[PDB]
């Protein structure tokens, strides 16, 4: 899998899509994902949650009306989800958080 | 089932800490609107029922943010999360 900050960032910049080991929340739910049971790998082995719209609700990432942000989980290897996320824009800015969206740092 | 006793909420940080305990949110919970969205759509157990008593007292706090917290719950419900909201 490609699931590290630099792994996913490099892949996004090169291919303009997430690696194959990502699925969205709704796609996971359709397969039987129940977040409170930590069961993503039971219904989608080797997968991580990622690709959903990121609404940037605290306005910490740079925003403008023509730019969409998305997010994906980083360092996930089954079980309950962690605090690590990559954030990527439609114009290919890439940021990270390791503290559950409290702070963000630009990485590309 | 989660209850917010608005009469006892002294700040927005108090609000997030109470949500963390009442909803069994992760220890790392970020106590911000993006963390709340993530927890309500990809952590919490369903069905979820939130009873926010005396929301009006939150509005009296100097810090803004009360409606924004409620809005995240409503947006998570609209996204498909099995959430019921009681304003009492």
């Amino acid at each position: 899998v490609i699931n590290t900050f630099d792994g996913v960032a490099d892949y996004l910049q090169t291919y303009h899509k997430l690696p194959d080991n990502y699925i969205t929340k709704s796609e996971a739910q359709a397969l039987g994902w129940v977040a409170s049971k930590g069961n993503l790998c039971d219904v989608a082995p080797g997968k991580s949650i990622g690709g959903d719209i990121f609404s940037n609700r605290e306005g910490k990432l740079p925003g403008k009306s023509g730019r969409t942000w998305r997010e994906a989980d980083i360092n996930y290897t089954c079980g309950f989800r962690n605090s690590d996320r990559i954030l990527y824009s439609s114009d290919w800015l890439i940021y990270k958080t390791t503290d559950h969206y409290q702070t963000f740092t630009k990485i590309r | 089932k989660a209850v917010i006793n608005g009469e006892q909420i002294r700040s927005i940080s108090d609000l997030h800490q109470t949500l963390k305990k009442e909803l069994a949110l992760p220890e790392y919970y970020g106590e911000n609107l993006d963390a709340l969205w993530d927890a309500l759509t990809g952590w919490v157990e369903y069905p979820l029922v939130l009873e926010w008593r005396q929301f009006e007292q939150c509005k009296q706090l100097t810090e803004n943010g009360c409606e924004s917290v409620l809005q995240v719950f409503r947006e998570a419900k609209a996204e498909g999360a099995d959430i019921t909201i009681i304003l009492s």
